[PDB]
């Protein structure tokens, strides 16, 4: 008998209890994102990757300028460089607290979603200080970043580091090792690797089974070659060694956060040319080519290259692509937008077969399945 | 229409406006990414619990219907029929600016032009997204605007 | 299941068919998805399907066949899944100037 | 205003929350602003009594004290009511908003406005 | 970079589907023909030096000017010799295309959001129902021709206790802003 | 599935070395103690102080750089800052602002017509860094929450008031930030 | 100007022009912890075992007497 | 304390979640003891 | 006479207990979690369930028309009836019981076993089939643990030759019970969370998961009166383990300074404990499956409480030690 749910409309087959398929219908948030992005210019299409898998900001960001300047050949600061990393690695923190504690609360575990949230309003603090709104800030752009970093962010950021490490060992403390999760976690909804490389997952999806493959290692597009994390794979790909994965790719991110802080160094924050990136507000309001360029890149935009190409990022998610296709003009004329919700979800009608209806929440809540990035 | 009796009608009003304040019970319709800002609301920082808000999962127990996030033609049906089952007194916090007036995909197909072209909202909360200050000032707005509900003086002097 | 593409007239033919069939087979759901028994006549009905298939005979090639058949079928599991004397110059005329 | 804490509850946290603070400073609408250091949290160091007990809102905090209780700035309304400009400005007014048609905001076309006018940009021939 | 299983691609495919090919930094580009896209994909993912054994996605782009106005892209991935590549074909509104389904069963979504972005229908998909957009759409919204905005808009109406779908009355027109500068060529 | 059986009867081997081993599992599988230590974790996050931000009264920290209710400022001698450049909707993602202009009695070029939609608006600050005057900046306010669209649906007196309102605060994130910039 | 912007007040080349950014204090912060540290401090499995064993002799002993004393 | 027996609470290197505000965040953003100097160029290109 | 008095002065208190413990499990729910609970309505909440309930009162109600409205509206009748008889008899102290019935325990039982119909004919007469199913859902549930639960009621009775429950806490006089049956407690603690639908094996307050529930259909004094009943049933399964195995309104050590109090103040104070732990583990632990739940009460707690009650008796036989 067919068992209907109503973002996340869900069609079960079901025998005696047991899944016998699953059909997720998506649409349900689709909003034209890619035509709009045609409709409108590079830095005007910044925000819909803002908005694109809400619950990582930054990383959309990220995948987003390195695709235009890919396409636009312009050199990064290595400051400005530091930073998009710094707050890469904390989007990915978000965004695995956030989907462990969903999950948790999915599962029946209420108590750490709180916690994490507490953490989550320091981190969304961190993102109110350097930019405009603790979430969906346009604070990376083509060539740089928008602004400096406020004085003192560094000092709070180490103190976040210690007591989020303390957290961390909480959280794991409490939900690993308890019999309940375990039962609720292990062998449930396991994929082989054969299985993830034929319906192409990343991330942790992909690393649970134990490709050993990681996007910021095979294709460091940052100071990740100088950082020397680390990756976790899993023996045996399932719940509890994706949930055990997300654990330590969170210590890793505070890892890589201190080796930012560290190393960081001082100098400028966007690409030196005012061709592409606009100049400050003193040097507009001084000098007659500045105010020029000001102008003209905030009525037009940057006139990239006819070129198409196809850059992909490590997102907390898993590999989130953006296929970006030009003609020339101020406007991208072809923006595909690849999320890795989107073949996470398509998994689930495999992953779900012959589980139970608990075993198909855990399984969406192992995948954290945003659906504004499947219905980008 | 006496002066005792409208005294004891406005303290009857008071109570009953009282009584609906504290115990306000929304229900979240979750979509898009003002949900994500929701969940920070009812977090420990700006807790929700404290006031009487409780997110009730079932529509029929729910006071209040909170629309976060972009409303889609093809969900808008759905919302309109969550809506419909809610008891008769009811409200709706439209939040953030896709559900206020389509917000960010306003020209675009299959996104209704805010969530008040389905059902009546009572409150909207501007941001993109809203801060869960002011989330929760919305809140404190919905419990003002129905702290000035004088029901049993209206059924008196029919 | 989709097909390739007819490469004969009579193959597109037999598909018309075929689709034709499903329409006649899945209207008495109709009836009961839409309940408009009082003026249905599931005979006028079938008439006006059959007149679509009717003025859609100018097409020609198999392919825009095919293509039409595909977005048949797709409207009819639309509608199974229950998704909805002063001449004709002088009306336009009072009515508004783009006409 | 102390009899309002048994059927608030709130006005109650705020009065527990005043034993070791200091008054750092008062505004002309009567908000008394506070601010306690210490062994206090982070987040609850600065705050404020409306000093309306029975209809206290968020949005009665004014501009020159907005900053200071959202911990934006370390400058007390004071300075910034020193700092205030002249030849223009408005007095701070709460946000109404439901209080009544004559107080709420209304758009030039809106047919609440006192003065409503007309958009066609065109001025027909008016025999 | 890692343009090495791409020449050795070059180099051991057969050249009959070959139409042509591109060697860039922003990715090496495959173009062929669709009749012979299943087995040149085939080819790739068994093929033991060019295990492209994922499929990133697939994509659409709308060319009006040209007679084949498709153009469907493949972008795939060997996590073995650790390297991308595109391998990509023109299709028009009209003619069915191969399926890779049997191949890479994750291309079902993304063949499906192909078919209802832009009407690139294809032979084996074991279905092909709208997925994105909305129940009973009628156009194929990522075509260039298609209105930014629709032609219908829903609203709810309140004598038939439903909401109902209207053609699109919108207020505040889109306004586009030609920035275009007669320098930029 | 024999492989599942087989690698089964290897883990239990493993892990059945001793008796010693075998009855710690076994108590410990019995007594709960991973629920114990839970619940003391529980227990002291009870006795622990709280975190709660009692919101009228305590309002969250924000930044200078806070995007929250766009607003029109003034020169200090009076005059409005704002020219009709029209560089807010050029930039402004959402098509949100509408500006319309003239020339003023005195040739002075100023703007006859500007509003915003706050129900459009995505805020961004583009137009607040896009301004070459710094005329319209996204004030520090943010709980305006409105009971109608209508009323959300701002102009430029709104604006204006509401700049010259928060004025004092405007000036002082607007010097702050222009320091980092 | 990026000199005008950034001028010294005795500075001769565009050099050593003044800077000051978010950044370590001069000796690189500390380290944080990355791993995790779960001590297991509790009794041992064989004395609460032996605990509550002893804990049902003495209490059924009791019980005996309580019994006894009812009865 | 009954968490002391064991658990993380026991470990000796074990961090506060709550930070006080006398060492958290000491100077409010928009009042910096300190002027900022960003650069925006390299010396050479000047 | 006298005996509608003490039934109305047993009955409104325990409503008013009952409004105070839920009240109580969000602010220690809240207190665990880092933030602090009903704050807002009156001081530190304790107007909440006033206003809560005066909401729930005042709130128009809704007809579903399922063919089945007696039946319907019944349920949760009959599970307040269940509830409040079943605190019928539950002593405080010495002499304050209403039915002094020397079978006290099986009454008990027999009205726990009565208390899966309410909830069997809620989901029944509901139109959707997913209340239907959590209803037989909860109802086996109920069923598997209330079998472990009467087995630790017989190792009570074992312990004890009386089956009253005054007598029953007069023979705790001397060790408690708990003492010697410390496990045997804490299987009869799980026994009535998962007996009541608390703390794990929580099947019907997981709405928001894919088991859903039997109370979606019901209207707002419907929901009201299932959660009252549920409530009050927890009061009186924490009543039951304190006078099963904590000596009900007894003093520790018999102390003459701790017997200036009542003892109806120890009883309290127990019973207060018991609602803290229910409290705590619900918020301290996930939930379980439905099948594993099933599997745990069918395969873990009765064979153990088989074990036990063989355990006891063997030790009270083979000793002089019997009453
Ligand atoms: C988690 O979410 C939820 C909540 O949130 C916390 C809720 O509150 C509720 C609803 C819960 C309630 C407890 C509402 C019921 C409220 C009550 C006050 C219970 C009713 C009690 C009575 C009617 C007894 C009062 C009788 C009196 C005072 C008579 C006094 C007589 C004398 C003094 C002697 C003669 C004179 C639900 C369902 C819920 O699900
Ligand atoms: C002469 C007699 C001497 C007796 C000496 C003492 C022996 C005691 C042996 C029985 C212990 C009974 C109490 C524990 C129990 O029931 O465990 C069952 C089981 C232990 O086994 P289990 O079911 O968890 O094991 C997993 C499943 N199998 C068996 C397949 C491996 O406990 C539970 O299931 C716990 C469920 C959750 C409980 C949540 C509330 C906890 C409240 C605080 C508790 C402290
Ligand atoms: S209003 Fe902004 S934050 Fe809210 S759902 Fe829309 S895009 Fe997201
Ligand atoms: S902040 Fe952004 S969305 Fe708002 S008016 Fe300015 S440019 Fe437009
Ligand atoms: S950018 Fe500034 S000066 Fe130009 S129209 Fe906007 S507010 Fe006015």
């Amino acid at each position: 008998f067919t068992l209907n749910f109503g973002s996340l409309r869900l069609v079960l087959e079901m025998n005696g209890e047991v899944v016998e398929r699953a059909e997720p219908h998506i649409g349900l948030l689709h909003r034209g994102t890619e035509k709009l992005i045609e409709y409108k210019t590079y830095l005007q299409a910044l925000p819909y990757f803002d908005r694109l898998d809400y619950v990582s900001t930054m990383a959309q960001e990220h995948a987003y300028s390195l695709a235009v300047e890919r396409l636009l050949n312009c050199e990064v600061p290595l400051r400005a460089q530091y930073i998009r990393v710094l707050f890469c690695e904390i989007t990915r923190i978000l965004n695995h607290l956030l989907a462990l504690t969903t999950h948790a609360m999915d599962v029946g575990a209420s108590t750490p979603f709180l916690w994490a949230f507490e953490e989550r309003e320091k981190l969304l603090e961190f993102y109110e200080r350097v930019s405009g709104a603790r979430m969906h800030a346009s604070f990376i752009r083509p060539g740089g970043v928008a602004q400096d970093l406020p004085l003192g962010l560094c000092r709070d950021i180490d103190s976040f580091t210690q007591q989020f490490a303390s957290r961390i060992d909480e959280l794991e403390e409490m939900l690993t090792g308890n019999r309940i999760w375990k039962q609720r976690l292990v062998d449930i909804g396991t994929v082989t690797a054969q299985q993830a490389k034929d319906w192409g997952f990343s991330g942790v999806m992909l690393r649970g089974p134990g490709v050993c493959w990681d996007l910021r290692r095979a294709a460091p597009y940052d100071v990740y070659d100088q950082l020397d994390f680390d990756v976790p794979v899993g023996t045996r790909g399932d719940c509890y060694d994706r949930y055990c994965i997300r654990i330590e790719e969170m210590r890793q991110s505070m890892r890589i956060i201190w080796q930012c802080l560290n190393k960081i160094p001082s100098g400028m924050i966007k690409a030196d040319d005012r061709k592409l990136c606009p100049p400050s507000r003193c040097r507009m309001k001084l000098s007659m080519e500045s105010s020029i360029h000001h102008f003209e890149l905030y009525t037009e935009g940057f006139s990239v290259p006819a070129s198409s190409t196809y850059t992909a990022v490590e997102a907390p998610k898993g590999e989130f692509g953006v296929f970006l296709v030009s003609n020339g003009s101020n406007r991208p004329y072809r923006c595909k937008i690849r999320a890795p919700g989107f073949a996470h979800l398509q998994g689930l009608d495999f992953m779900s077969k012959h589980h139970m209806l608990a075993d198909v929440v855990t399984i969406i809540g192992t995948q954290d399945i945003v659906f504004g990035e499947v219905d980008r | 229409v006496s002066k005792a009796a409208e005294f004891v009608i406005s303290k009857v009003d008071d109570l009953m406006n009282w009584a609906r304040r504290g115990s306000i019970w929304p229900m979240t319709f979750g979509l898009a990414c003002c949900a994500v800002e929701m969940m920070h609301t009812g977090a420990a920082r700006y807790d929700l619990d404290r006031f009487g808000i409780i997110f009730r999962p079932s529509p029929r127990q729910s006071d209040c219907m909170i629309v976060a996030g972009t409303l889609t033609n093809k969900m808008a049906p759905a919302l309109r029929k969550v809506y419909d089952q809610m008891p008769e007194p009811r409200w709706v916090i439209s939040m953030g600016s896709c559900a206020n007036g389509g917000g960010y995909y306003h020209y675009s197909y299959s996104v209704v032009r805010g969530c008040d072209r389905i059902v009546p909202v009572d409150i909207y909360v501007p941001g993109c997204p809203p801060t869960a200050e002011a989330l929760l000032y919305g809140l404190l707005q919905l419990q003002k605007k129905i702290n000035r509900r004088k029901d049993f003086l209206h059924w008196w002097t029919k | 299941k989709v097909l390739p593409n007819s490469a004969s007239v009579e193959e597109a033919r037999q598909r018309v068919f075929d689709f034709f069939r499903a329409t006649c087979r899945s209207l008495p759901s109709v009836m009961e998805i839409y309940n408009l028994y009082d003026v249905t006549s599931v005979a006028q009905l079938r008439s006006t399907v059959a007149s679509e298939i009717r003025k859609n005979i100018g097409v020609s090639d198999p392919k825009v066949i095919d293509m039409l058949l595909f977005k048949g079928m797709e409207e009819l599991m639309n509608v199974v899944n229950h998704s909805k004397a002063i001449s004709p110059f002088l009306k336009n005329f009072y009515s508004s100037n783009y006409f | 205003g102390y009899l309002r804490c048994l059927p608030d509850g709130n006005l109650l946290q705020t009065k527990i929350h005043n034993i070791g603070a200091t008054l750092v400073g008062v505004d002309k609408f009567g908000n008394k602003y506070y601010e306690k250091l210490g062994d206090t949290q982070y987040g609850r160091h600065r705050w404020v009594e409306y000093a309306e007990k029975s209809r206290y809102n968020a949005s009665q905090v004014p501009p020159e004290w907005h900053g200071w209780l959202h911990f934006i700035t370390d400058h007390t309304g004071d300075e910034l009511l020193l700092l205030k400009p002249k030849r223009y400005g408005v007095e701070h007014k709460e946000n109404l908003s439901g209080e009544g048609e004559q107080y709420i905001y209304h758009s030039k076309g809106h047919a609440l406005n006192p003065g409503q006018r007309d958009w066609t940009r065109y001025q027909p021939w008016e025999s | 970079d890692n343009q090495f299983i791409f020449k050795y691609s070059w180099e051991t495919l057969p050249k009959k589907w070959v139409k042509k090919m591109e060697r860039s930094e922003h990715g090496n580009r495959f173009d062929t023909k669709t009749d012979y896209l299943f087995q040149l994909l085939c080819f790739l993912k068994l093929h033991t030096y060019t295990r492209v054994q994922v499929l990133i996605d697939i994509c659409g782009v709308d060319y009006p000017s040209r007679k084949r106005r498709f153009e469907v892209v493949y972008n795939l991935l060997s996590t073995r010799y650790n390297s991308r590549i595109r391998v990509q074909t023109s299709a028009d509104e009209v003619t069915r295309i191969s399926s890779v389904v049997s191949l890479f069963p994750s291309a079902g979504w993304w063949e499906r959001e192909v078919w209802d972005m832009f009407g690139v229908s294809f032979i084996n998909h074991p279905d092909l129902r709208r997925i994105l957009t909305d129940y009973g759409f009628e156009g194929h919204p990522l075509r260039k021709d298609f209105p930014l905005s629709g032609y219908v808009e829903v609203r709810y109406d309140d004598p038939e206790k439903r909401v109902v779908s209207e053609p699109i009355e919108m207020t505040q027109e889109f306004r586009y802003f030609d920035f275009a500068s007669p320098w930029e060529q | 599935t024999k492989l599942e059986d087989e690698q089964r009867e290897q883990l239990a081997k493993e892990i059945s070395k001793d008796w010693s081993s075998v009855f710690e599992r076994s108590i410990n599988t019995l007594f709960l103690t991973e629920m114990v230590r839970g619940l003391m974790l529980t227990l002291k996050y009870f006795f622990e102080t709280k975190v709660t931000i009692n919101y009228p009264f305590e309002k969250g920290p924000l930044s200078p750089r806070f995007r929250g209710e766009h607003a029109l400022r003034r020169y200090p001698t009076g005059e409005e800052r704002c020219i009709a450049c029209k560089l807010c909707e050029a930039i402004c993602p959402a098509q949100a602002i509408t500006i319309e202009a003239e020339e003023r009695e005195d040739g002075s070029r100023r703007t006859t017509r500007y509003d915003i939609d706050m129900t459009k608006c995505i805020y961004c600050g583009f137009c607040q860094e896009a301004c070459p005057v710094d005329a319209i900046v996204e004030g520090p306010n943010f709980e305006f929450a409105t009971e109608t669209h209508e009323e959300l649906l701002y102009d430029k007196e709104k604006l204006l008031e509401n700049g010259d309102r928060w004025e004092t605060e405007i000036a002082e994130n607007l010097r702050s930030e222009s320091l980092y910039r | 100007t990026e000199a005008y912007i950034r001028n010294k007040p005795g500075m001769v080349s565009v050099k050593d022009m003044p800077v000051l950014q978010d950044g370590p204090p001069p000796g690189g912060f500390a380290p944080v912890r990355f791993a995790r540290r779960i001590p297991n401090k509790g009794p041992s499995a064989v004395a609460i075992f032996l605990a509550a064993f002893g804990t049902f002799s003495w209490g059924m002993y009791q019980v005996g007497q309580g019994n006894k004393i009812r009865r | 304390k009954p968490w002391e027996i064991t658990g993380p609470c026991a470990d000796p290197e074990y961090r506060s979640a709550v930070p006080l505000a006398t060492e958290y965040r000491l100077q409010c953003p928009a009042t910096t003891k300190e002027k900022p100097c960003i650069p925006n160029s390299l010396p050479e290109t000047v | 006479i006298a005996v509608p008095a003490e039934i109305l002065g047993i009955i409104l208190p325990l409503l008013l207990g009952v409004a105070f413990l839920v009240l109580a499990e969000r602010k220690v729910m809240a207190f665990v979690q880092r933030r602090k609970g009903p704050d807002v309505v009156g001081s530190f909440g304790l107007l909440q369930p006033l206003a809560d309930g005066l909401k729930l009162i005042l709130k128009e109600p809704i007809s579903p028309s399922s063919a089945n409205f007696f039946l319907f509206r019944m349920a949760p009748v009959a599970t307040f009836m269940l509830s409040l008889v079943a605190w019928a008899v539950v002593p405080f102290d010495y002499g304050m019981v209403l039915s002094d019935s020397n079978i006290g325990l099986l009454y008990l039982f027999a009205i726990s076993s009565l208390g899966v119909y309410g909830i069997i004919t809620a989901g029944w007469s509901s139109n959707s089939k997913y209340a239907f199913l959590g209803a037989l859902r909860s109802a086996a549930q109920m069923v598997s643990y209330e079998v472990s639960i009467g087995l630790i009621l017989i190792t009570v009775l074992i312990c004890v030759g009386s089956c009253n429950l005054s007598e029953i806490v007069m023979a705790q006089k001397q060790i408690w019970f708990g003492i010697p049956l410390f496990p045997v407690l804490v299987m009869f603690f799980i026994s009535c969370l998962a007996e009541t639908n608390r703390a794990p094996f929580d099947l019907p307050e997981a709405e928001a998961e894919s088991v859903a529930g039997y109370n979606v259909e019901y209207s707002s004094m419907g929901f009201a009166l299932f959660f009252l009943g549920e409530y009050a049933n927890m009061i009186l399964m924490s009543g039951l383990c304190t006078s099963l195995s904590l000596g009900g309104w007894l003093p520790i050590l018999d102390l003459p300074i701790f017997k200036r109090i009542p003892g109806s103040i120890w009883f309290s104070i127990k019973v207060i404990l018991f609602l803290f732990l229910y409290i705590w583990v619900r918020a301290a632990f996930p939930r379980y499956r439905y099948d594993q739940l099933m599997g745990l009460g069918w395969k873990v707690f009765l064979p153990l409480s088989l074990a036990w009650v063989v355990a006891v008796s063997g030790v009270s036989v083979t000793f002089p030690w019997l009453p």
